[PDB]
RNA sequence: UGAAAUUCUUGGAUUUAUUGAAGACUAACUACUGCGAAAGCAUUUGCCAAGGACGUUUUCAUUAAUCAAGAACGAAAGUUAGGGGAUCGAAGAUGAUCAGAUACCGUCGUAGUCUUAACCAUAAACUAUGCCGACUAGGGAUCGGGUGGUGUUUUUUUAAUGAC
RNA sequence: CGUCGCUAGUACCGGAACUAAAAGUUCCGUAGGUGAACCUGCGGAAGGAUCAUUAAAG
RNA sequence: GUCGACGUACUUCAUAGGAUCA
């Protein structure tokens, strides 16, 4: 138990975007390749789509998206990717 | 071939691997080198002796002791066996603090940089330089030919001083081609 | 019938010394270094240099009457590296092969409880 | 250059 | 290597050089020759010092078959090593590594140029231009200002140079003083060196250093010897007399408690005269 | 500023004249460049001994 | 023009009676023109295993200084004790507290000396915690106990008696018994002995030691 | 295990 | 040193052994664990005062939270005046200036590094994350205190403590 | 195959003789800088890629 | 003086992402 605590403590301190980005990408591959995640039923997709329409949480009217857009911070490539990442994720939930 | 003895104290964290690998350690020592092998559980030290009536190679005892010592430092068995097979392998040892006085997270990141993600950087140095590297906390041991260990040491030291792994990796390809 | 000396091996970065002395350490029996056995200053720390130096002292010691030596291997120590280098390791192996009986091997590197500053500076050394 | 542990043992490479 | 590509700054440099039609121009660091062609257009004749034979050949090819071809002359070698001809104006975009020697060489030419337009990095140029009491006032500033007058022409940025360097640049004008002021260069520089080891401390503290006392005592003994006065030559014979001399001169000049970085030319001249009065010669 | 500068110029001229009153050569005097060294080699010691012998 | 060993002469070193094996090798010195003056003050360090002929003392060294010469025999006396570096590096381990004490004391022979003792905490038989750290109060108490013990044995004994106690390691067991109630310990050892000052030399007290 | 605790 | 050369060296260098002197620093144990308002704090022993947490069927009874003004401390570097000056070392000097993984290396080294009495008041002074109070899931590790056991061990007379 | 050349040397009175000549990482604070397209000293940060072994009072 | 710092007023560079089709 100590060994996981020491390793978990050290990985906790590293909070670099590039490091965390690489780990996240590799995790999504492993879960995708091993199909750890269960298939979504049609009813599950409908409920998810319903909440997205109810809220409209993944458009550029959000506080963060509006803050970046109105102040020329999205002209940069990296912050534009995050905005587009958010927008494609919203589009996924909108799919029928 | 006079009666001589060597004693190699095993640190506690290497005793259990010594147990699981003992079956593959005494055969080469007792057969090829004609050495009398034993471990003193009371002292927890591996004892090797020359058998005057049987042992013939004068350098067998010292050759065996270095092989035990290499396993003791943390090198895998097969890599340690290379000391028995060959006669031109040496172990280079140095500490991180010798290169640069690093403390706290700076020391942790230096060790992480040397090993690299999934140990890739360490393997990259090992393959290019034809050496084996054991990264024991802030203590680094390198095993290989004399000219080879120096090349690996320079690549390691550049990582300690702060050189990014990516640039060191390219340098490994260049020297690898020269080799 | 068995006379002991002491074989002091000083394994630095740029050279290796093999010094054989009586038990006390006052009297020198034979001092040979890597430089005296090699043509190019680059190879003085080379293991090959140590082997020649070790063999020369081993031959000389047998002439004197010394038939066994206790090995006291050491590095530069101090604020610098504490482990003997391959030059020292090579010298030990050659001495064993020489037939000279090896009594006891111990590391006597000067290790500081805590020392002065190291010559590198804040940014390090040994590029 | 290989970035994984070499299958050949150090004696084998030499 | 870094090569300028902005034509406006080159035109400005050549214009502010103010090349009279009877002027011979020493052009260091010719490079491709963007400056050289324009200097040739409005000069008697140009002598160029180039290190790279390939670049000299390319310049020769460019100027071949042109009305200004006979005017140009190209010297091949290292600028510091070469012994240079008479030149009226210096216009250089040389590598900054030889910036400091170049300046003093221009100062110590047997007939120094009346004007020179030199490009340096921003820090070096500002240290050249620094005035007494400023943060960057240094030995270079005092020495050059004694031997010349340096003014700021323009600030050349990073974008102008391809590939971009890590340091910004600036063009300055150096005007050696004619007639040369009559002070020995060695003694001026020696005094400054003794006093500028730490420019924001008291000058007395500058003279407290034991090695400085040793040097000054040896100089005093040599001075007594040249005057045919007999001097013991022991290591510590004259330590106590030189210490007293230094204390008295520092006190009377009132410069003991003044920081070197806040002392102007006249203060150092007064100190030099006082030390010469009491008998201590620096270099 | 102009009047201050002119007064400084006159003072500088007077001081430089008085300096010409007190002027010598600098070949034999040890340069202040040696302030950092603090120890000399046998080559430097021999050079100094030869120079002093030439001085007599 | 002269091989130095033509003029050298060999001398046999003999150890005190407190050690089992008196023969401890030999040394050399230039032949008298005297050899005694160079010989006197010479210090030789030897492992206890050789002197006792038992591998139980493989990690302890004794320094003996030459004090008298008679007919090629160098009569030496105890000068110091120390541990081998490998053993000390072995004992010092992670996840435990190191308790070290030193005491300066003079024997009944006016031999002023300094004893350094070392000990480490150990985990109980049924202990499950990773570490066996001792609170600073326990460390101070153990250090006090060790200091009192060492002073008691040194003051009430001679130097020869002190060495006779050092060889069998009785002092370590006494420390273990005294500190048993305070906190469990392991690797209790008299790490080092220094001989700081010496009394006036008495050749009788040396001959008696050598029989 | 041959040689584990005795000479082998 | 990539190879050299400034450097020391038959008046004995480097290395060896017995000592002695000086000034710094407290390895391994050492762990994001402990302490402090923060900066920071690591050899033993003694003295001086200070402190959190815990236990309390002790005492006062709103005395409290946050805080312009104002005050105490404030890494490193740095300034004034003494002391010290081993190591490392800005500045300065000097050898070499050949070779791109080892490409800035070497030697001497002033100020400094240390200390006493005062100045300076800045840090990626970082959890890039105000202080006080309430509430909202499970798990087992660790540090300090307390309670409970008819638990192991020691006290090798018991025991009571201590350690688990 | 000849003449004068050019390089080195030997002599003689610019001149005139002889011999030889296998080449084509990113920073923060502070303090400095005179081979400054940038360097250096001291303290700090990650906003920098953790592999192996590990109860051996077993 | 094509001078430095600041204040003010402006200019400019960093925008594409997914799906289908050829
Ligand atoms: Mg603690
Ligand atoms: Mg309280
Ligand atoms: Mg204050
Ligand atoms: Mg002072
Ligand atoms: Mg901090
Ligand atoms: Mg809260």
């Amino acid at each position: 138990m100590f060994r996981e605590e020491r390793k978990a403590r050290r990985l906790k301190k590293i909070k670099s975007k590039t490091y965390r980005k690489i780990k996240k990408k590799e995790l999504m591959k492993n879960r995708e390749l091993a199909a750890v995640s269960s298939d979504e039923d049609n009813e599950d997709h409908d409920i998810a789509r319903a909440k997205e329409r109810m809220t409209l949480k993944h458009k550029t009217n959000s506080k963060w998206a509006k803050d970046m857009i109105k102040h020329g911070m999205t002209n940069d490539a990296e912050t534009r990717e995050e905005m587009e990442e958010m927008l494609r994720q919203g589009e996924r939930l909108k799919a029928k | 071939i006079k009666f001589e003895s060597r004693k190699i104290m095993v640190p506690p964290h290497r005793m259990t691997p010594l147990r699981n690998s003992w079956t593959k350690i005494y055969p080469p020592l007792v057969e090829h080198l004609k050495l009398q092998v034993r471990m003193n559980l009371k002292t927890k030290s591996v004892e090797l002796r020359t058998n005057p009536k049987f042992t013939t190679d004068p350098g067998a005892l010292q050759k065996g002791a270095d092989f035990i010592k290499a396993f003791t430092l943390g090198f895998d068995l097969d890599d340690s066996i290379a000391l028995l097979r060959l006669d031109d392998l040496y172990i280079e040892t140095f500490e991180v603090k010798d290169v640069k006085t690093l403390t706290g997270d700076h020391l942790s990141r230096a060790i992480g940089r040397i090993a690299g993600k999934d140990g890739k950087t360490k393997f990259a140095i090992e393959n290019a330089t034809r050496t084996r590297i054991v990264l024991a906390d802030s203590k680094i041991h390198i095993l290989g030919g004399f000219t080879h260990i120096r090349m690996a040491r320079e690549s390691v030291v550049s990582l300690i001083l702060g050189s990014p792994p990516g640039k060191v990796y390219g340098n490994l390809r260049t020297v690898a081609s020269r080799l | 019938s068995q006379v002991f000396g002491v074989a002091r091996i000083y394994a630095s970065f740029n050279d290796t010394f093999v010094h054989v002395t009586d038990l006390s350490g006052k009297e020198t029996i034979a001092r040979v270094t890597g430089g005296m056995k090699v043509k190019a200053d680059r190879d003085e720390s080379s293991p090959y240099a140590a082997m020649l130096a070790a063999q020369d002292v081993a031959a000389k010691c047998k002439e004197v009457g010394i038939t066994a030596v206790h090995v006291k291997i050491r590095a530069t120590g101090g604020t610098r590296t504490k482990t003997p280098g391959p030059g020292g390791q090579a010298a030990l192996r050659a001495l064993a092969r020489s037939g000279l009986r090896i009594g006891r091997i111990e590391d006597v590197t000067p290790v500081p409880s805590d020392s002065t500053r190291k010559k590198g500076g804040r940014r390090g050394r040994r590029l | 250059l290989s970035d994984v542990k070499s299958s050949k043992s150090l004696a084998e490479i030499y | 290597q870094h090569i300028l590509k902005n034509p406006l700054v080159a035109q400005g440099i050549v214009d502010k050089a103010q090349i009279r039609p009877s002027d011979v121009v020493l052009e260091v660091g010719p490079g491709t020759g963007n400056l050289t062609v324009r200097i040739l257009e409005q000069a008697k004749n140009v002598v160029a010092v180039e290190m790279d034979p390939r670049m000299a050949a390319e310049l020769t090819k460019r100027v071949r078959g042109t009305p200004v071809e006979k005017k140009l002359e190209i010297m091949l070698g290292d600028f510091m090593k070469t012994e240079l001809p008479y030149f009226d104006i210096c216009i250089s975009n040389t590598p900054y590594q030889i910036s400091s020697p170049l300046v003093f060489k221009l100062i110590n030419q047997p007939r120094p140029p009346r004007v020179s337009i030199l490009m340096f990095q921003r820090e070096f140029a500002l240290r050249l231009l620094a005035r007494p009491g400023d943060s960057l006032y240094c030995r270079l500033s005092a020495n050059v200002q004694m031997w010349a007058n340096v003014t700021h022409i323009m600030k050349v940025g990073k974008n102008n140079f391809r590939p971009p360097p890590q340091v910004e640049s600036s063009v300055v004008r150096l005007e050696i003083k004619n007639p040369r002021p009559q002070v020995d260069y060695n003694e001026w520089d020696g005094l400054l060196r003794i006093v500028f080891v730490r420019k924001n401390r008291t000058i007395s503290a500058g003279f407290k250093s034991t090695t400085v006392m040793d040097i000054l005592e040896k100089n005093y003994k040599t001075f007594l010897a040249m005057n045919n006065e007999m001097v013991d030559d022991t290591k510590g014979s004259m330590h106590d007399v030189v210490k007293e001399k230094i204390d008295t001169v520092l006190k009377e000049t009132d410069l003991g408690d003044k920081r070197a970085g806040k002392c102007d030319q006249n203060d150092f001249l007064r100190l030099l005269y006082a030390f010469h009065q009491v008998g201590i010669h620096f270099s | 500023k102009f009047i201050e500068h002119q007064l400084k110029r006159e003072e500088r001229k007077t001081i430089i004249g008085k300096l010409q009153d007190y002027k010598i050569d600098t070949s034999l005097l040890t340069s202040s460049k040696r302030l950092g060294e603090g120890r000399q080699t046998k080559k430097e010691e021999f050079k100094e001994a030869l120079s002093l012998e030439r001085q007599g | 023009v002269v091989d130095p060993f033509t003029r050298k002469e060999w001398f046999d070193i003999k150890a005190p009676s407190t050690f089992e094996n008196r023969n401890v090798g030999k040394t050399l010195v230039n032949k008298s023109t005297s050899a005694s003056d160079a010989l006197k003050g010479r210090v030789v360090e030897v492992c206890l295993a050789d002197l006792q002929g038992s591998e139980d003392h493989s990690f302890r060294k004794i320094k003996l200084r030459v004090d008298e010469v008679q007919g090629k025999n160098l009569l030496t006396n105890f000068h110091g004790m120390d541990f081998t570096t490998d053993k000390l590096r072995s004992m010092v381990r992670k996840w435990q507290t190191l308790i070290e004490a030193n005491v300066t004391v003079k024997t009944s022979d006016d031999y002023v000396l300094r004893i350094f003792a070392i000990a480490f905490t150990r985990k109980q038989a049924n202990q499950v915690k990773r570490h066996s750290y001792a609170q600073s109060s326990h460390i101070r108490a153990i250090r006090k106990v060790i200091s009192e013990i060492l002073t008691k044995e040194v003051q009430g004994s001679t130097l020869a008696q002190l060495t006779s106690k050092l060889i069998p390691e009785v002092i370590n067991k006494e420390i273990e018994n005294a500190t048993k109630d305070i906190f469990p310990l392991q690797n209790i050892h008299v790490r080092k002995v220094k001989l700081l000052k010496q009394p006036k030399f008495d050749v009788g007290a040396l001959m008696a030691l050598h029989g | 295990l041959p040689g584990w605790g005795e000479w082998a």
